[PDB]
């Protein structure tokens, strides 16, 4: 599952189909809080899947985009810590690209 | 800029997990996701994760959830109020040791019955702990008008069993499996899991009783190891057992308080009336605190005095050894076992035990439980699998260092488990760079 | 070879399964508390040509979790009720003898007792009217206290609550489907090779009984006998008939109901004196139908116990009322009818008034940890049922010289909601599979 | 809707949009019936994503880069996509279910990183 | 967001996509109705997905099909759909038989499939 | 040769019944730390309200088939309920009073207004004595409370505060709110100035009864409006174009005695008053009363004839609740008389003092099964509230006359939230449409 985290960016790509099926394959009245949550792990699912619908990924788990060459020494939870001050730029420009994408329609 | 899905990521979060047990029991009746027979665990190779066992927020839940449930299972139970009347007791002397003049009282009462226009004259023994004298010899209950007192049901039992805490769907646990792991800091050899190892629920003070121990020698754990306002928790590598009874062959008697309530009054003691008590095995205990001493001198100095004492004061709920054997407690006096001083250069340790029956649960004033009566004799074993200890405050001005027993908050005992796991939330989106 | 896996959506299989039905009726009552799902008016059938299907009436999920309703909504209406606590008092009862006919001279007590006031500085003394089943000695004197008041609460049951049953539509949600089994005689287990897709269930009424089972469906043609294990004891029979018979059932007494104010906002609903002569309640069945009708199921059930016996039917055995006699519930009355008058007869192979009891403290889900008080009705009643079914027991033992006796059985309520949902099971529709087909590549 | 469970398995393929369509649909009870709605979700997104996951997203029917392996099943197409329908089918390559859709999984899983 | 009723213009339907981000935006006693909420946002957005996928037009705003028009539906011809009626105008011609160009639909894209697998 | 083409994104509505959540800003659960409407309405919103204008729309509204109104009213009530579930209930007090009346140091308006009552409160009982106002004692010297013999009484928790806040309903995703912004719109028919918004402006839930206080003002004129302005059966809902002042005190200085009446359970009575007991009263200024009551008199001879008589009078006898002007000031409750306010004839010393009585045991919602106890406050209430609107009933029986009869009058609630949502309307988003006929594929 997230055994690849230790290893390297490069590589643990090609672990995305595992980890994309795990997020989503898994007396009433205090239940009510697990149906809550219930609900929100649904919610979780969908914000993301309307990410890629936004940005036009739908469908993908590698999307080519329109926007050093390291990859070996750096792993996930690494190079991704490291962009969190500039990816809410990111994902605001993904969105405008694809906006633009959309005048070919 | 490359955007890429199922990717390894994960973020500390804070979440509510939720109960699982292995397949009338207070968890048993929560904990209704039966475990997986097979747990599976996913090392993560080159992964290096910072652990902080004093902000863990699963013990926050656990603390939490346990309070609630005990609660919630007393809700439709009998209330006590009904009986906060006079009682008139006489002392009990019929064939009672030594240590145990004065310990129990013969009350007599006009209390409820089935109809609301009867009342009934009982009678019923009660421990000294539980009445107060009012200035022939007039007895009321302890905080009797200012206490809601609830009877606990009969119905429910408390008996710990190995509940464990499980992911929801998004969310990951880390277990820390360094084997020297102190509480805080970076952690090597960290794997995935989706549920804890079961946890007994086991309610203490002084001593932590059942769980696991340390392989590597004894552990010593602490938020701020020279700030004495901090309790150290420490954990052994061998178990002490602890052979603990309540002796007297008690009786119960199931008298009618309401329609379709009954009360349990502790009846006529059956047998001969005998102090309760608890068995350490001495050299087992000696051994025991010599490794524990060694552990100590690593943080305070390896040519400085080691020395044990008991509690410097307060109520029973930390000055004495408190849990709770098949629904009776005890309250057990350990400065038989907090008693010698370290210098670096067949037998037992009896300590005496006291029982009372109206619990002020989880050190909450003005609500408690009223443990009934359980006839018979009462026997149960213990392992110790860790220590509470806290410092005296003298200071840097001493070549020994004094230690005593803690007690208290519950959240220690729980922080004695879960203290390798971290709940953390996956993050499956995020971009990079690539030629395309 | 050359043969590539194929992936297709939407492909018509599936697997038993367990879930979630829910209510579905048409145009106060318990049985539909926010029930705001309307049926179709046409809840279509989708036959299914040449598919055959393993039924089990038995070890089914929908009778478990409809037992499981019924009981929830129960309790539901009851809890937001007056509670009769402060009844359980001592009561002064006497014998009710004026204008009492010889079958109920001590059938009705007439008890007087202390009773709570709005302000709590305050008391009062009333009286009231009870049946000798809700009444027992405390010790010897005419010193009474009410049957549960040793063991539980009694909540009396709201009033403008009717409890009349509605045929109730249980539906499968979204990927689930309901089979039903269209056969005439499937007999509780095996294939049923006529069988059709549904998506809610055909409307069961809820009706509570013992013995007998009243207003339900008859089977089509022939009477059919449906029992786990029917070479045993251990398991009931269950006769289901192809005919009805009707039983004629009242409480000819004109009662009346006094309400007396016990606080501030509650109320209790007592018997009050009764208008008129008093008579035992009693429930008519006809010889004209019942000897046929009881001859048919000789009949079809000689065939398990060999086609040369004698069968015979006896009376009930010993227990409490819930078992040992028929309850009914008519207008929210609550009756305990004396059936030996039914069940005795000797069958070789070659009007009926049963009396009846009423009681008002009510444990029917044989649970005791609850109690109901039913309040009385100020009027006589009368109603006529359709025994549509049985359950019967038989005797055990051996060396016997096949000889069979027969007895009413059941009182336990799952075996009524298996009279009903015995031709139903849920399935969960799995629509995704792979095949192998000539299509190369992606 | 489940009327062509009886056809064979080449005459059901006609009636998977019929299927498809009443998938996602089509105070005790309250409670009830918000937990079936729930549920019904859940189970639609768990197919609709491995679906996805296989890159067969917005299709009833998609052919993949899975060569049949001569071992899950031995019979002609003659005698497959004739002479029996879906529900025997089923049972019959039951035991490969979560083998076909691994390798489904993997099979994408290449094409898609091939194509940078 | 509902920027216009310039006649059916159809040129900025890029606007109203703001309410497919709608989950991106995001004691109980009457939670339930928040709760009943959530669930039917969820549902509404899936129902339509799934429909314009079972139709082959999921992923697209503007989709040309393969369903011809009937003038026993509206025979108004064009200028007068296009440049002098809105859309919520267009919407009451063609309120009623919304359940038959949707079944055609269903049925064009079904035989789509069939031809190419 | 025209072919089916679908358009997801299509700009269309239609008239829905939906669940809004409640929504306020972020600084309410900041400052109100206590307030059931910031603590329960916890969404934050108004950041920016921004508005899309409609060009070319026109939108049919209807305030008086409102389902945010009927939404609203529910969820007032309901937080309402749930918030008093957990208080004490005061049912050790339905027993015998002992009563005698207040002489000390009151003034003429208010003798027997209060009463000091003593009693024997719960195998041991203890002699206490609170006071009580008139109106929630009955005599049966012995007496007992209001509302003691067919409910119980709830004591409100003092740690829970009911201040209005403003409330802002929101639509859900695929929902939309449509504004009117005519002015002088009458709550009914057609709106050609039409915009689209997320939520509403922010209301507060004031609960009051005869005056309308601290809502809205009309921009330009008051405007008159009701379902029938033809009938009798209808209120008539005036919207003033500027608001009243109304400043209202409890004057007496009042104490708080605490009694424990079970494990945790507190009750909270009156103790004594410090100084003078006078009258509660409000003040309006006469000036500003008289002018708007004139505005109202000319746009109401709109519908009624410029030749003919309007003249005010107060309210029909009944209860308290619909006779006087219901209030809630300081969390004290009020009833105040407005016999001073509409008394005048209209043909084509500044100020009025308007006594008012308090009253501690309160009926809420017009329901009787439940009663709310109101603990004292201590200290002196000042308040100050605007009067923003009024409800107005008509006379029947002036077919035989030239004159009209206007009183003050009417307590559904349901009105109060009428007359702040009558500009908005809930809408269903229909984005797919399918057939606007253009090309083969
Ligand atoms: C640390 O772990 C140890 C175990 O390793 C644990 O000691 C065990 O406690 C249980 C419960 O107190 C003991 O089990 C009881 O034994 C008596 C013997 O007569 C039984 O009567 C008890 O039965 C109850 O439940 C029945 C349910 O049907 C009732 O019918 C009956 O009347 C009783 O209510 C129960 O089985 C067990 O024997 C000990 N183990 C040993 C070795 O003695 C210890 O308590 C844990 N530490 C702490 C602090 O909890
Ligand atoms: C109409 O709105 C006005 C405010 O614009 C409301 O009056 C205000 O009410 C609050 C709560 O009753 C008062 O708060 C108090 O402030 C004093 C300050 O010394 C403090 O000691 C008290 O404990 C309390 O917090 C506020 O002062 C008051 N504003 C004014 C000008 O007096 C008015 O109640 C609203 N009308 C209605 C009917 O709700
Ligand atoms: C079986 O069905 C009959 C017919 O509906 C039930 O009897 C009727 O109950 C209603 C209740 O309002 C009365 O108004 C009718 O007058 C009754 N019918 C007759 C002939 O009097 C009967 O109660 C049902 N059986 C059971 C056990 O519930
Ligand atoms: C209300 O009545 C009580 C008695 O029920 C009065 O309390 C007494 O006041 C005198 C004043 O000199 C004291 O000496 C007594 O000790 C008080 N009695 C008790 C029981 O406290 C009280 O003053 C009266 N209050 C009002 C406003 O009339
Ligand atoms: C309402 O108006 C009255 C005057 O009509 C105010 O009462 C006066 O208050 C001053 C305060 O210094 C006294 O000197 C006067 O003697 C009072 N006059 C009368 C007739 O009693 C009253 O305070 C105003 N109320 C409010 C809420 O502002
Ligand atoms: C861990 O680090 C060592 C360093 O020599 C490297 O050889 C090994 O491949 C790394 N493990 C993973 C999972 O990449
Ligand atoms: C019970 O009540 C009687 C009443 O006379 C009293 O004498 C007796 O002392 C009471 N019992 C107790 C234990 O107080
Ligand atoms: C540890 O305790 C000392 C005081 O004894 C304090 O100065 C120091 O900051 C503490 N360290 C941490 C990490 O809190
Ligand atoms: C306690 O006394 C009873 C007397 O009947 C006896 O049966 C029981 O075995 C005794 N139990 C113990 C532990 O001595
Ligand atoms: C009076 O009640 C007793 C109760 O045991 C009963 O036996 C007796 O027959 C009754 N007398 C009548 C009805 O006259
Ligand atoms: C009919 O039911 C009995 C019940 O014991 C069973 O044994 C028998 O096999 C069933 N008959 C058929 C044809 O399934
Ligand atoms: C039963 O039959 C008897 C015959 O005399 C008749 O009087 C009675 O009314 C009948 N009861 C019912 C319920 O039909
Ligand atoms: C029940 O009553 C009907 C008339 O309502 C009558 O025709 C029928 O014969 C009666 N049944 C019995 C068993 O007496
Ligand atoms: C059932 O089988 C017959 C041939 O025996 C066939 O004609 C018919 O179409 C089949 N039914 C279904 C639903 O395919
Ligand atoms: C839909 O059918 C009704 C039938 O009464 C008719 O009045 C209405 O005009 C029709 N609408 C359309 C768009 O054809
Ligand atoms: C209070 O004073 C009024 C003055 O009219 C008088 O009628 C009433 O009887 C008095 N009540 C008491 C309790 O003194
Ligand atoms: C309290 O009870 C006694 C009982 O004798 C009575 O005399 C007294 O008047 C009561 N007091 C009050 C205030 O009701
Ligand atoms: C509304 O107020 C303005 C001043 O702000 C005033 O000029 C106008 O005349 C008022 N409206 C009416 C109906 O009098
Ligand atoms: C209300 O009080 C303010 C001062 O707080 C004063 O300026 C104003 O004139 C008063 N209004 C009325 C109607 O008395
Ligand atoms: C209305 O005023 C009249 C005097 O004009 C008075 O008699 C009547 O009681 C008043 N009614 C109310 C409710 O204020």
């Amino acid at each position: 599952f997230l055994g690849a985290a230790g290893s390297t960016m490069g590589a643990a790509s090609m672990t995305l189909t595992v980890q994309a099926r795990n997020l989503l394959s898994g007396l009433t009245v205090w239940g009510i809080k697990q149906l809550q949550a219930r609900v929100l792990a649904v919610e979780r699912y969908l914000r993301d899947q309307q990410l890629l619908g936004i940005w036009g990924c739908s469908g993908k788990l590698i999307c080519c985009t329109n926007v050093s060459e390291i990859w070996d020494n750096m792993t996930w939870l690494q190079w991704d810590k490291e962009i969190s001050n500039y990816t809410q730029i990111i994902y605001g420009l993904l969105e405008e690209s694809q906006n633009q994408q959309e005048k070919n329609e | 800029v490359t955007v890429y899905y199922g990717v390894p990521v994960w973020k500390d979060a804070e979440t509510t997990l939720f109960c699982a047990s292995d397949a009338h029991n207070v968890w048993a009746t929560h904990c209704c996701v039966p475990t997986d027979p097979n747990p599976q665990e996913i090392h993560l190779e080159n992964v290096t994760e910072e652990f902080n066992m004093w902000k863990n927020n699963m013990v926050e839940q656990m603390h939490t959830d346990i309070i609630s449930l005990w609660d919630q299972s007393l809700k439709p139970c009998v209330k006590l109020t009904p009986l906060c009347v006079t009682l008139q007791c006489t002392n009990v002397t019929n064939n009672i040791t030594d240590d145990m003049r004065g310990e129990l009282k013969n009350c007599s009462f006009n209390m409820t019955t089935e109809l609301r226009d009867k009342k009934q004259k009982v009678y019923s023994l009660f421990y000294r702990l539980d009445v107060v004298q009012i200035n022939n010899k007039e007895y009321r209950l302890i905080n009797c008008n200012t206490s809601a007192i609830t009877q606990a049901c009969p119905k429910v039992s408390f008996e710990p069993i190995p509940i464990h805490y499980c992911a929801p769907a998004g969310f990951a646990i880390l277990k820390c499996k360094d084997k020297k792991f102190n509480g805080t800091g970076p952690c090597t050899n960290v794997s995935t899991v989706q549920c804890t190892h079961g946890i007994k629920p086991v309610v203490s003070t002084q001593l932590l009783l059942n769980g696991s121990l340390a392989e590597e020698e004894v552990i010593i754990r602490s938020e701020n190891i020279t700030n004495n306002a901090k309790n150290i928790l420490v954990q052994l590598n061998e178990s002490v057992q602890i052979n603990c009874t309540r002796p007297n062959n008690n009786t119960r008697k199931s008298i009618r308080i309401g329609p379709g309530q009954w009360f349990y009054a502790t009846g006529d003691i059956i047998g001969d009336i005998r102090q309760a008590h608890c068995n350490v095995s001495k050299a087992t205990w000696n051994e025991t605190l010599g490794k524990v001493v060694k552990q100590l001198r690593k943080h305070f100095g390896n040519n400085t005095i080691i020395r044990f004492a008991n509690s410097s004061g307060g109520d029973l709920e930390v000055t004495t050894h408190s849990f709770n054997c098949g629904g009776e407690f005890f309250y057990c006096n350990t400065s038989g076992l907090f008693n010698s001083t370290w210098i670096s250069n067949n037998d037992s340790i009896t300590l005496p035990c006291r029982i009372k029956q109206i619990i002020n649960m989880w050190q909450r004033i003005g609500q408690a439980m009223y443990a009934p009566p359980i006839q018979g004799v009462i026997r149960c074993v213990s392992n110790i699998t860790g220590l509470i200890l806290t410092r005296d405050g003298g200071s840097t001005n001493s070549t020994t260092e004094t230690f005593r027993p803690g007690g208290g908050d519950m959240r220690d005992n729980w922080r004695s488990e879960l203290y390798k796991y971290k709940v953390v939330k996956i993050e499956p989106l995020g971009v990079a760079p690539t030629r395309c």
